C-alpha cells in the first residue's frame, strides 16, 4: 500500500491538481463520477491502486487529495465542473478574502482559522492509510497563499509527522516575464521555509515551458492548460514506480537517497524527453538513445538555466514503456564520454536508473503524441544557483528604498525578517559554490613516505 | 544424506532464485504443481537435496524468500513456478531499505531477521544431515546486501561447522544503476570476507559480454543473465545429486580451492555456449570444452585472468567421457600456460566427472577459478569509495540510521588488506 | 628494539614419572642444549636465548630459578619500561602442560606466585612511595579471553556474550564494551584476578588435569599525572601492560579429546598455527629490510587470519616492547614438541619493534618548537647575535 | 547609518602558539644562516 497524500495550495496548485487528477483518472480507468466499469466488466482486479484512490464499499473511488485556497472562485469552479462528484465535498476554502500577493497576510493574519481544519482533514486522510510514503505539495512562489500558507502548513506537518518524506513541486518566478510586482519579496521569504522543512523541491519555470511548447509541440499560443498537463506527465512519471510493475522500481526514498548529497542541496531540475507533436511523431524513431540525449539538451530544460555553466552532482532517469536495460546502459555510456556534460569528481557513479512497463497515456484534447517510450530525468546540479542569483538582485533593487514594505508590516511582520531571509539565501548560494569546486589537487595535498 | 537450505534476498536474489528453481525443477522432472513426471529412475534417487516430500506425493523446494518490499514477492507468486513454493516461507515487511545499507542491516532488517531465522531453523531442524547454505543477493543494493550479510552472520553464529555458499552480483565499472553502489559494496565485502566459506563473483558486464559476443543475442534481458547464473549454480552442486566416475562434494571444492582462509572469491564459468546456429559446425568433445573453459571472454566476473595468476581452479564435467582425455587436457592447460599458474602449488587444477549431463546436451562442464586478478575489481570499488568518502558525499543518510565513520574506515582498511593479500602472490619469482 | 626471549624448563609430572623419566634438557648460563633421545650420536643442538631458567631441582643452587628470579629478570625491567612511558607486553608460549599458566599466574596460596601478582605488587608499591602533592597515578584493569574465536569478558561474568572487535584508525584494534574497572589497592586487583581466574574455562585432559581452553589477556592501563603551575605535562604518560597466557598446542592421540574437547583443541591449534606463521614472517621481513639492504618494497604479515594475532597486532610488532616466555618440559617423550617451541623462540629473537612515548600531538609540536626556539636562541647568544 | 561591522575573528591559543613559534624558528634560523652560523 504505497500511499501518497497530495496537497494543492493556491490557484496554480489547484489547476495543476485538475490536470494531475484528470491524468490519474484516465490511467486507472476511473470515470469522472468515481465509478470504475473495468472491474464490473471483468469481475475484480487491482486497478483501484491505493497510491491515489481510496475504495469505499459501494465501488466508488475517492482521491487522496487535499485542496486549499483563500479565494472561493478557483475551487467553486471545481465543485460545479466535470469532476464535481469525484472529490469529497470537504475542500477547505476560506469564505473570506485572499492573501493579496502578501506573505504576511497568508502566514500570520488570515492563514489562521483555516490551518486547523486543513490539518484535521490531513489527519483523517493519514489515518485511513497503511504504509504512507510521503506528501506531494503543489504551490507557487510569488503568490500570497502559495507562499505563506504553504510555509505554515509545511512547518506544522514537519512538527506533527516528522519522518515522512515531503516532496515539493513549485513554480519559480521567471527571469523576464512576471504577473506581479511583489514576486521577489514572497519568493525570498518562503525560501527560508522550503529550505528547512522540505526534503526535495522540484522547480519549474513558465518561460521554459512556453519555449518548449513553441519549439517542440508547435503551439503558437499556449495557455496554462498545456503547462499543467506537462507537469502532470512529469509527476505521473515520478510516481509510476509504485503503481505498476517494472524491471527496476524506484520508490520515493531511493529518490532522496540518490539525488541529495547534503541536506541543503535538495533542489533538482526536472525534464521530460519525448515532448513532440502528433505530426512530428512520425519521421522519428524515438529510441532510448534519442530521448536520453534530449534530456540533456539545455533547450529542453524546464528552468531557464544552462547546465553547461555548472556541474552535475546527481542524475535519476525514470523510463516508461518498451525499454530494456542494455539500451539504457549504452545511452549512459555515450553520455559519460561527452565533454560538455561535466560531473563533480566526488561522484564517480553519477546515475540512478529505473524502468517501468506502463507506457504513458494520452489525454483526449491534448497535444502530446502517443509514444512507445518515454523518460523523465531529474538532475541535481549547480546551475540552479544562477536561477536564484537573478531573483536576489531584483530583491535588492526594491529593498534599498523599502518599496511595498508597509503592506507586509501592517499584517504582522517586522522589517528584520526580510534581512534574515536574504542572509539565509546567500548562505544557501554559498553552499552551492562550495560543493561544485573540484577537490583540492591531490586532496591530501601530497604524499609519498618511504616504501 | 546431504541437503541444502536455500535463501534469497532482494530483487536480484529473488529473480535469480526463481530462474534457478525453474531450471532445477526441469532437471528433476517436477511439474509446476509439484508432481513428478520424469522418465529416468535416477531423478528421484537424490531429490531430497533440494526438495522436501509432501503428503500427496508432491515435492516442495527448501527455499526461503526474503525482501523488505512486497512487490517482488508478488512477481514470484504470479509466475510460471509461483505456486511451487510454500507460502509460509515468503517472509517480508514494508518500507523497503531504499538502497540504504544501514536500513537493511541495522534499522529495518533487525526486525525481520528474527522471523527469517525462525523459518531457517524450522527448515534446518528437519534435515537428515545438513550440508550447507547458499545465498543469492546483490552487493550493490539495499536490502539484499544488508540483510544477506546479517543473515550470514547470524547463521555462522548458529551453525559454525556447516558450509556457507554465496552467489553475489557486485558492481561493474561501466554498467552503474545506483549512485551509492561503492558504499554498499564495501561494507558487504567487509562482512563477507569474515563470515563465508565460498563466494562466487558475478558481474552484469561480463554476462552482457557473454550474451553479445558468444551467444550472439541482439536483445538480452535479465532472464538470460539469470539463465547463465542458474546454470552455474546447478553445475556447482551436480555431484551431490547424481553418480559419477569421480565425485566432488562442496567440501572437496572448498578444500582444494582455498589455500588460506581469506582468499575464497571465485570466478565462475560454463561451457558450451554455441549461439543457436553455430552448434552444427562445432564438434562437441572434451578438448573443445576445455578450450572454451579457460578463455578470457567466457568468464563471468569481468576480470581478465591474464593480468594475474591462478591460485587454484576446479573443473566439473558432466557426461560420458574418458578420464584419460580429461587429465591430459588439464595437464596440457597447465604446461602451455605456464606463466598463469603459481609455482608453489603442484597440480593446481581440481577435476570432477559426473555421468548424467543436462537434459538437452551430450556434454557440459563448469569452471570455478581462484586467481589474483579479482583484486582489480576490489581496487575499483575502493577508488570510488575514496572519491565519495573524502568529501562525505552521501554520509548523512547512513549516519542517520545509527552508523559512524569508524565502520566505513575499518571496512575500507579490511578491503585494502584483502587486496594486498591477493597481490602478494601475483608477481612471479617467489618460487620453490 | 628486539623481542626479549626467556625460556624455562620445568620438573616432572605424574605422567612422566610413571613412564620413562629421562631428561633431554641441559642448560648453562644463557645457553640451552637439547639432545635427541633417539639419536645419541647426533650433535647436541644448542640455542642461545636472552634468559634461561631451570626449575627442575628445587633445593639445588645450580642455577635454580624460583618465581622471584624470573620476575626480577623480566617483569621488573618491563615495569621500569612502563614507567618510562612505553607500552609493554609479556606473553607465554609452548605446548600443553609446560608452565604458561604457572609462570603468568602461579598458585596464589603460596610463596610461589606468577608474574602478574608480583608485577601488580611492585607497581602498587612504586606508586605508593612515589606519591607526592604534585605527582599522582591512576591504574585501571581489564581481563579478556578468546575461547572459540569469540572474545569474552572475565571481570564481569554476567555479560554472557561475545564482544565486538573494532579498529581505531590511530590506535589499531581494540575490543568494544570491555569492562575496564578502576582499582586503588592491591586487594582490589587481587579480587579482580581471583574472579577472572574463576571465570576462565578450564577442562581436564590426559596431558593436564587443568588444561586451559582459551587464550587470556590481562591489560593494565597506567597513567602518570604531573601537574604544576608553570606548564608541567598533565597526564603525561599513558602506558599499557599486556600479560598474555596462551593455550598450548595439543595432539589428539596423547590428549584423548572427544567431542567439545577436540573442537576446542582444533581451534587452539588453528590460532597457534596462525601465530607461528605471523612470528616467522615478522622475523624474516625485519631481518631482511634490516640485513638485506633497505628496499622496504612490500611485505605482508597475515595479522587478520585469527582474532588472537589481530588483537596483539601492536604487541607482536610496531608500538610495544615485548617479551616471550617459552615453557619447556624435560621428558624425552615430548622431544618432537619441545624442539619446535625452541625453534620458534629462536625466530622470536629476530623480530624487532618500534615503540615511542605517547603525548598529545598538539603538545608534541608545541614542545618541539619551543625546544627549537631555545636551541636557536642559545646558538645566537653564544655567537654574539642574540 | 548602517555601517560595516567586520567579523570578530581572533587567535586560537594552540594554533596561535604553533604559528608564532614556527615564525620565531624561521626568523632565528634565517639569522643564523645569514651570518654563516648554520
Ligand atoms: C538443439 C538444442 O537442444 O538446443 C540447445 C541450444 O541451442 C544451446 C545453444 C543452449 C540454448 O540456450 C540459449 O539459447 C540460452 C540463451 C540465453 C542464456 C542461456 C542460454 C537453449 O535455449 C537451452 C537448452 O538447454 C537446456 O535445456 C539445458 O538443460 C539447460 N536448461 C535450460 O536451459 C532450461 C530452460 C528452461 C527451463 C528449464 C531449464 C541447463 C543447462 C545447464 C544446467 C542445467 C540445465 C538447449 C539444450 C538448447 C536451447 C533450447 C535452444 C545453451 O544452453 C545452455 C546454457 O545450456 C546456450 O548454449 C548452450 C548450448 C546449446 O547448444
Ligand atoms: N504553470 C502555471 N502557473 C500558474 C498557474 N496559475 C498561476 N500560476 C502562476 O502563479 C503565480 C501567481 O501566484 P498564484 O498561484 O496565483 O497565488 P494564489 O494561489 O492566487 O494566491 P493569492 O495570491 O493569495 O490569490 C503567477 O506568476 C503565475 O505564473 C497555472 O495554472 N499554471
Ligand atoms: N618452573 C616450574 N616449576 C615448578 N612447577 C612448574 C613449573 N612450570 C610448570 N610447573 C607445573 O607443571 C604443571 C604444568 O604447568 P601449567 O601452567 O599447567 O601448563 P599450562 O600450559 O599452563 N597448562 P595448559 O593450559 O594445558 O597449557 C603445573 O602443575 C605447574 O604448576
Ligand atoms: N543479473 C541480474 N541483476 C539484477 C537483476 N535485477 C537487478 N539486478 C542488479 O541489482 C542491482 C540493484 O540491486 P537491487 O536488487 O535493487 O538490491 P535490493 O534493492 O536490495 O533488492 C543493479 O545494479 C542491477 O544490475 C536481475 O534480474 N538480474
Ligand atoms: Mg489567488
Ligand atoms: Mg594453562
Amino acid at each position: 500500500m504505497r500511499e501518497c497524500i497530495s496537497i494543492h495550495v493556491g490557484q496554480a496548485g489547484v489547476q495543476i491538481g485538475n490536470a494531475c487528477w484528470e491524468l490519474y483518472c484516465l490511467e486507472h480507468g476511473i470515470q469522472p463520477d468515481g465509478q470504475m466499469p473495468s472491474d464490473k466488466t471483468i469481475g475484480g482486479g487491482d486497478d483501484s491502486f491505493n497510491t491515489f484512490f481510496s475504495e469505499t464499499g459501494a465501488g466508488k473511488h475517492v482521491p487522496r487529495a487535499v485542496f486549499v485556497d483563500l479565494e472561493p472562485t478557483v475551487i467553486d469552479e471545481v465543485r460545479t465542473g466535470t469532476y464535481r462528484q469525484l472529490f469529497h465535498p470537504e475542500q477547505l476554502i476560506t469564505g473570506k478574502e485572499d492573501a493579496a500577493n502578501n506573505y504576511a497576510r497568508g502566514h500570520y493574519t488570515i492563514g489562521k482559522e483555516i490551518i486547523d481544519l486543513v490539518l484535521d482533514r490531513i489527519r483523517k486522510l493519514a489515518d485511513q492509510c497503511t504504509g504512507l510514503q510521503g506528501f506531494l505539495v503543489f504551490h507557487s512562489f510569488g503568490g500570497g497563499t502559495g507562499s505563506g500558507f504553504t510555509s505554515l502548513l509545511m512547518e506544522r506537518l514537519s512538527v506533527d509527522y516528522g519522518k515522512k518524506s515531503k516532496l515539493e513541486f513549485s513554480i519559480y518566478p521567471a527571469p523576464q516575464v512576471s504577473t506581479a510586482v511583489v514576486e521577489p519579496y514572497n519568493s525570498i521569504l518562503t525560501t527560508h521555509t522550503t529550505l528547512e522543512h522540505s526534503d526535495c523541491a522540484f522547480m519549474v519555470d513558465n518561460e521554459a515551458i512556453y519555449d518548449i511548447c513553441r519549439r517542440n509541440l508547435d503551439i503558437e499560443r499556449p495557455t496554462y492548460t498545456n503547462l499543467n498537463r506537462l507537469i502532470s506527465q512529469i509527476v505521473s512519471s515520478i510516481t509510476a514506480s509504485l503503481r505498476f510493475d517494472g524491471a527496476l522500481n524506484v520508490d520515493l526514498t531511493e529518490f532522496q537517497t540518490n539525488l541529495v548529497p547534503y541536506p541543503r542541496i535538495h533542489f533538482p531540475l526536472a525534464t521530460y524527453a519525448p515532448v513532440i507533436s502528433a505530426e512530428k511523431a512520425y519521421h522519428e524513431q524515438l529510441s532510448v538513445a534519442e530521448i536520453t540525449n534530449a534530456c540533456f539538451e539545455p533547450a529542453n530544460q524546464m528552468v531557464k538555466c544552462d547546465p553547461r555553466h555548472g556541474k552535475y552532482m546527481a542524475c535519476c532517469l525514470l523510463y516508461r514503456g518498451d525499454v530494456v536495460p542494455k539500451d539504457v546502459n549504452a545511452a549512459i555510456a555515450t553520455i559519460k564520454t561527452k565533454r560538455s556534460i561535466q560531473f563533480v569528481d566526488w561522484c564517480p557513479t553519477g546515475f540512478k536508473v529505473g524502468i517501468n512497463y506502463q507506457p504513458p497515456t494520452v489525454v483526449p484534447g491534448g497535444d502530446l503524441a502517443k509514444v512507445q517510450r518515454a523518460v523523465c530525468m531529474l538532475s541535481n546540479t549547480t546551475a540552479i544557483a544562477e536561477a536564484w542569483a537573478r531573483l536576489d538582485h531584483k530583491f535588492d533593487l526594491m529593498y534599498a528604498k523599502r518599496a511595498f514594505v508597509h503592506w507586509y508590516v501592517g499584517e504582522g511582520m517586522e522589517e528584520g525578517e526580510f534581512s534574515e531571509a536574504r542572509e539565509d539565501m546567500a548562505a544557501l548560494e554559498k553552499d552551492y559554490e562550495e560543493v561544485g569546486v573540484d577537490s583540492v589537487e591531490g586532496e591530501g595535498e601530497e604524499e609519498g613516505e618511504e616504501y | 544424506m546431504r541437503e541444502i537450505v536455500h535463501i534469497q534476498a532482494g530483487q536480484c536474489g529473488n529473480q535469480i532464485g526463481a530462474k534457478f528453481w525453474e531450471v532445477i525443477s526441469d532437471e528433476h522432472g517436477i511439474d509446476p504443481t509439484g508432481s513428478y513426471h520424469g522418465d529416468s529412475d535416477l531423478q528421484l534417487e537424490r531429490i531430497n537435496v533440494y526438495y522436501n516430500e509432501a503428503t500427496g506425493n508432491k515435492y516442495v523446494p527448501r527455499a526461503i524468500l526474503v525482501d523488505l518490499e512486497p512487490g517482488t514477492m508478488d512477481s514470484v507468486r504470479s509466475g510460471p513456478f509461483g505456486q511451487i513454493f510454500r507460502p509460509d516461507n515468503f517472509v517480508f515487511g514494508q518500507s523497503g531499505a531504499g538502497n540504504n545499507w544501514a536500513k537493511g542491516h541495522y534499522t529495518e532488517g533487525a526486525e525481520l531477521v528474527d522471523s527469517v531465522l525462525d523459518v531457517v531453523r524450522k527448515e534446518s531442524e528437519s534435515c537428515d544431515c545438513l550440508q550447507g547454505f547458499q545465498l543469492t543477493h546483490s552487493l550493490g543494493g539495499g536490502t539484499g546486501s544488508g540483510m544477506g550479510t546479517l543473515l550470514i552472520s547470524k547463521i555462522r553464529e548458529e551453525y559454525p561447522d556447516r558450509i556457507m555458499n554465496t552467489f553475489s552480483v557486485m558492481p561493474s565499472p561501466k554498467v552503474s544503476d545506483t549512485v551509492v553502489e561503492p558504499y554498499n559494496a564495501t561494507l558487504s565485502v567487509h562482512q563477507l570476507v569474515e563470515n563465508t566459506d565460498e563466494t562466487y563473483c558475478i558481474d552484469n558486464e561480463a554476462l552482457y559480454d557473454i550474451c553479445f559476443r558468444t551467444l550472439k543475442l541482439t536483445t538480452p534481458t535479465y532472464g538470460d543473465l539469470n539463465h547463465l547464473v542458474s546454470a552455474t549454480m546447478s553445475g556447482v552442486t551436480t555431484c551431490l545429486r547424481f553418480p559419477g566416475q569421480l565425485n566432488a562434494d562442496l567440501r572437496k571444492l572448498a578444500v582444494n580451492m582455498v589455500p588460506f582462509p581469506r582468499l575464497h572469491f571465485f570466478m565462475p564459468g560454463f561451457a558450451p555456449l554455441t549461439s543457436r546456429g553455430s552448434q552444427q559446425y562445432r564438434a562437441l568433445t572434451v578438448p573443445e570444452l576445455t578450450q572454451q573453459m579457460f578463455d578470457s571472454k567466457n568468464m563471468m566476473a569481468a576480470c581478465d585472468p591474464r593480468h594475474g595468476r591462478y591460485l587454484t581452479v576446479a573443473a566439473i564435467f558432466r557426461g560420458r567421457m574418458s578420464m584419460k582425455e580429461v587429465d591430459e587436457q588439464m595437464l596440457n592447460v597447465q604446461n602451455k600456460n605456464s606463466s598463469y599458474f603459481v609455482e608453489w602449488i603442484p597440480n593446481n587444477v581440481k577435476t570432477a566427472v559426473c555421468d548424467i549431463p543436462p537434459r538437452g546436451l551430450k556434454m557440459s562442464a563448469t569452471f570455478i577459478g581462484n586467481s589474483t586478478a579479482i583484486q582489480e575489481l576490489f581496487k575499483r570499488i575502493s577508488e570510488q569509495f575514496t572519491a565519495m568518502f573524502r568529501r562525505k558525499a552521501f554520509l548523512h543518510w547512513y549516519t542517520g540510521e545509527g552508523m559512524d565513520e569508524m565502520e566505513f574506515t575499518e571496512a575500507e582498511s579490511n578491503m585494502n588488506d584483502l587486496v594486498s593479500e591477493y597481490q602478494q602472490y601475483q608477481d612471479a619469482t617467489a618460487d620453490e | 628494539a628486539s623481542v626479549k626471549v626467556a625460556v624455562r624448563v620445568r620438573p616432572f609430572n605424574s605422567r612422566e614419572m610413571s613412564r620413562d623419566s629421562k631428561c633431554i634438557i641441559q642448560m648453562s648460563g644463557s645457553t640451552t642444549t637439547i639432545v635427541n633421545p633417539k639419536q645419541p650420536k647426533e650433535t647436541p643442538k644448542s640455542f642461545s636465548f636472552d634468559y634461561s631458567y631451570w626449575s627442575h631441582t628445587s633445593p639445588e643452587d645450580i642455577n635454580y630459578a624460583s618465581q622471584k628470579q624470573v620476575y626480577r629478570d623480566i617483569g621488573e625491567e618491563m615495569l621500569q619500561h612502563a614507567f618510562e612511558g612505553y607500552n609493554v607486553c609479556i606473553f607465554a608460549y609452548g605446548q600443553t602442560g609446560a608452565g604458561k599458566s604457572y609462570t603468568m599466574m602461579g598458585k596464589q596460596e603460596k610463596d610461589q606466585q606468577g608474574i602478574i601478582p608480583q608485577l601488580c605488587e611492585d607497581l602498587f608499591s612504586r606508586i605508593n612511595d612515589t606519591t607526592n602533592d604534585n605527582m599522582s597515578y591512576s591504574v585501571e584493569v581489564s581481563y579478556m579471553e578468546i575461547y572459540c574465536e569469540r572474545v569474552r569478558d572475565l571481570l564481569n561474568p554476567k555479560n554472557k556474550g561475545n564482544l565486538r572487535v573494532r579498529e581505531h584508525p590511530l590506535l589499531g584494534p581494540y575490543v568494544e564494551d570491555l569492562s575496564k574497572l578502576a582499582v586503588t589497592s592491591y586487594n582490589d586487583i587481587q579480587d579482580l584476578m581471583d574472579s577472572g581466574n574463576k571465570a576462565r574455562t578450564v577442562a581436564a585432559t590426559n596431558m593436564n588435569e587443568t588444561s586451559s581452553r582459551s587464550h587470556a589477556v590481562f591489560n593494565i592501563i597506567f597513567t602518570q599525572k604531573r601537574h604544576d603551575a608553570e606548564t608541567n605535562i598533565t597526564t603525561e604518560k599513558v602506558s599499557k601492560i599486556s600479560l598474555v597466557d596462551l593455550a598450548g598446542s595439543e595432539r589428539a592421540d596423547s590428549t584423548g579429546a572427544k567431542g567439545t574437547r577436540l573442537k576446542e583443541g582444533a581451534n587452539i591449534n588453528k590460532s597457534l598455527t596462525t601465530l607461528g606463521k605471523v612470528i616467522s614472517a615478522l622475523a624474516e621481513m625485519d631481518s631482511g629490510p634490516n640485513k638485506n639492504k633497505k628496499k622496504k618494497k612490500t611485505d605482508f604479515i597475515p595479522y587478520r587470519d585469527s582474532v588472537l594475532t589481530w588483537l596483539l597486532r601492536e604487541n607482536l610488532g610496531g608500538n610495544s616492547r615485548t617479551a616471550m616466555v617459552a615453557a619447556l618440559s624435560p621428558a624425552d617423550i615430548n622431544y618432537d614438541e619441545t624442539l619446535s617451541t625452541l625453534r620458534y623462540a629462536d625466530r622470536a629473537k629476530q623480530i624487532r619493534c618500534n615503540a615511542v612515548i605517547n603525548e598529545d600531538p598538539n603538545n608534541k609540536l608545541i614542545r618541539e618548537l619551543k625546544d627549537e626556539v631555545t636551541r636557536l636562541r642559545d646558538l645566537l647568544y653564544a655567537q654574539g647575535l642574540g
